[PDB]
Formats: structure tokens, sequence, C-alpha cells
């Protein structure tokens, strides 16, 4: 299968210099044009430029002519994206994509770049049980005070999909706060064992919080 | 730099209805245009290429028309899982450019939320801070007011609201309202309540 693995979430300070990577597998990048795209929170797609690994040739959307510098290593099947003089304006999700020449048939999972002075901080995870209360039973998880984005939240380690709602994080202070809700039938909550799993890679934090009344 | 004007910015239709999205290029791109679909927190997925060709795995109800400088994406029989943002991209010449996109939403039938107020936790209280999260789940339309009442009155402290994107299955929206407080400020008053417009749920 054709895949494109991108480097992990990165938090760096203003004025720094980064170089994100996009590693191909299942095909040879020497054969395609690879592209880089930027996408800010709840906003559109913006191409930065592309490269032809064969000869090393590149072309950039003029907006990025002095911000970005795309490179490739045919040996390692890897494409890079360098961004200099970082500002908060550069904080966003970056994607690499293969261009067959008719469309973009493969996209990397994307890399989350945060430009800020804030320090990495693990979240606290507080279970949210009813405490009062009946056909349905809703309970939630509360991920408070982590930085930078993002965090992932699962229940029973993946088991139980529907009846799930994870709300987008908001800045409660210098940090992020996020909540998630699950909805299992009455008989379950009690007897069963409902837990939420949190992952905050940026601080190699993993946590499981068993719900309790 | 060939510019791409995409239209409309956002729109809604009821299931079954058909929507048409358009993109116009600043010059003739000779059908070297493609459409994409992007759902929330997800990467984009190719929909059409060469103006009219469907991509693999893509349904029939998605079709592309136009030529020259004018192009359009038509989705005939609208499905609740069609909620997303669509982008056109032109490769008539480098640098290639995307349209500003169209945010498409499903126009279903009114639906009241399912509220669930939650009391701060001990571990949280273990730290000088308390939060009272309220969940308003699966409702439509998306707009809604959220009011909190400490005991019987409304006093300033701190409220934060977060909405999920539209549901692929039932086409509803969900929101969380979290009342923030300092531990000791919480250990005073007694009847906390979150209202929605009314609808109420509370605890002592």
């Amino acid at each position: 299968e054709v895949q494109l693995q991108q480097s992990g979430a990165e938090l760096v300070r203003p004025g720094a210099l980064v170089k994100l990577s996009c590693k191909a597998s299942g095909f040879n990048i020497k054969d395609y044009y690879m592209h880089w795209v930027k996408q800010r929170p709840e906003q559109g797609l913006e191409l930065i430029g592309w490269i032809d690994p064969e000869n090393g040739n590149t072309i950039y959307d003029p907006k990025f002519q002095d911000k970005a510098s795309i490179t490739a290593d045919t040996s390692s099947n890897t494409a890079y994206l360098q961004l200099s003089s970082l500002t908060s304006e550069d904080t966003a999700v970056y994607y690499c994509a293969r261009d067959t020449a008719a469309y973009f048939d493969y996209w990397g999972q994307g890399t989350t770049l945060t430009v800020s002075s804030a320090k990495t901080t693990p979240p606290s995870v507080y279970p949210l049980a009813p405490g009062s209360a009946n056909s349905m039973v809703t309970l939630g998880c509360l991920v408070k005070g982590y930085f930078p984005e993002p965090v992932t939240v699962t229940w029973n380690s993946g088991s139980l999909s529907s009846g799930v709602h994870t709300f987008p994080a908001v800045l409660q202070s210098d940090l992020y706060t996020l909540s998630s809700s699950v909805t299992v039938p009455s008989s379950t909550w009690p007897s069963e064992t409902v837990t939420c799993n949190v992952a905050h890679p940026a601080s190699s934090t993993k946590v499981d919080k068993k719900k309790i009344p | 730099d060939i510019k791409m004007t995409q239209s409309p910015s956002s729109m809604s239709a009821s299931l079954g209805e058909s929507v048409t999205i358009t993109c116009k290029a600043s010059r003739d791109i000779k059908s070297y245009l493609s459409w994409y679909q992007q759902k929330p927190w997800k990467s984009p997925k190719t929909l059409i290429y060469y103006a009219t060709s469907l991509a693999d795995g893509v349904p029939s109800r998605f079709s592309g028309s136009g030529s020259g400088q004018d192009y359009s994406l038509t989705i005939s029989s609208l499905e609740s899982d069609d909620t997303a943002t669509y982008y056109c991209l032109q490769h008539g010449e480098s640098p290639f450019t995307f349209g500003s996109g169209t945010k498409l939403e499903l126009k279903r039938a009114d639906a009241a939320p399912t509220v669930s107020i939650f009391p701060p936790s001990s571990e949280q209280l273990t730290s000088g801070g308390a939060s009272v999260v309220c969940f308003l789940n699966n409702f439509y339309p998306k707009d809604i007011n959220v009011k909190w009442k400490i005991d019987g009155s409304e006093r300033q402290n701190g409220v934060l609201n977060s909405w999920t994107d539209q549901d692929s299955k039932d086409s509803t929206y969900s929101m969380s309202s979290t009342l923030t407080l300092t531990k000791d400020e919480y250990e005073r008053h007694n009847s906390y309540t979150c209202e929605a417009t009314p609808i109420v749920k509370s605890f002592n």
C-alpha cells in the first residue's frame, strides 16, 4: 500500500527554524511531484509549493517564497518542508501530498506545528459521573490544562464508537481544556466498566480514567 | 497566478435535494481542475479530476461539469454523510491554487437537545478549581443559548462553550458549556443549573 508518514506535532518558540518531513512507502517519490499544504484552524487549504525529487526542481506559491524551502531525498524516500523566522502566523496543520498529475491521490496524516512561548504541559483528566439522576446514561471525561495541541480521546480503548462526542478544545488560559461525552444504556454504566483514554503525545502522556459515582 | 473564485462559501439543503457548487478561474484552464472533499479533523479526499472524471470509490451521485474557466460540482441526492467542506483546485498552470472552499451542511428537522449537567470531581477539587460541565447533545438547528444560575441568580464567574461539527449520521450538532470556578467559590452556593433555549437541568 501507498503511505505517507509525517513527523510529529511540534511546538517551537517564535523566530525558530523547523524542517518537517514526509516519508513515502509503497512507491518512489522520484516518480511524482510532492506538495506541501498549510491549513489553519477552521480555515482553507493553501498550497506552499511542490518538488520534483528527480532533478530537485521546485515552484512556490509566491506568498511562501521567503518562508518555505522544500527539499527531497530520493535516498530515504523523504520530502522536507523548512519554515524560517517562525511566527504565530505559521501555527497550523501542514500536509504533504502526492501529485499523480491529475489529482492528489495520497495525503499525509498532517503535522501540527505550534509557534509559541508556552511550555508543554500534560493534561489532568477528571471523570464526570452523573451524581444525581431512566433509559439513557450520559457520562463524560474532562481534559484540562494541556499544551500544545492535540490530544486524542478514546473509550474502552476504542470499543464503543457511536454515542460519542468529543468537543473541540478551547484556550481556558495559557492552556487547553477539552471535554468528551459517552452515552451507554442504563444497565451498562453500572455493571460494565467505562473508561476514557487520553493521549497527549507532546508530553508522552497516556492516561485512562475509569468512571466512578 | 491564476486565481480561483469558488461559490458559495456555505450552504444547506434537505436530504434528497441536490446542491451545485461552482468555481471560476481567472483564465482558461482547459478542464485541468479537480474537486476535493474534506471532513472535520480529516485530510482531503479527491472527488473529481479533469473537470468531469470521478475518482475511484467515488459514488455516481457526485458529478462534474464545465469547461474553459467555469466549472461546477453537483451532488444530486444529498446524504447526511455529505456534510463537509469542498475545494476545487486548478492545475492549468503552476503554481496550482485552491478555491476558498464551500462549507456544506444538511438541513434536517428541528430537534431538542439532551442535557446532562455534571458536578466537579474530587481530584479537580483536590486542586483549587472546579468546573461544571453541561452537555447539550444531538439537537438542530445549531444555534442555541446557554444560561447558568448559581443558586437562583446569575452572577459572573466564567463560561466556555464548544460545538462539534454536524453529525454524519443524524445531522445534529452537540455542545458543551463549562462553568469555571475556584474551589472555595464553589464550596459556598448550592444549586447550580444550566439552562438552554427553556430547558433546565441542575444539582445541589
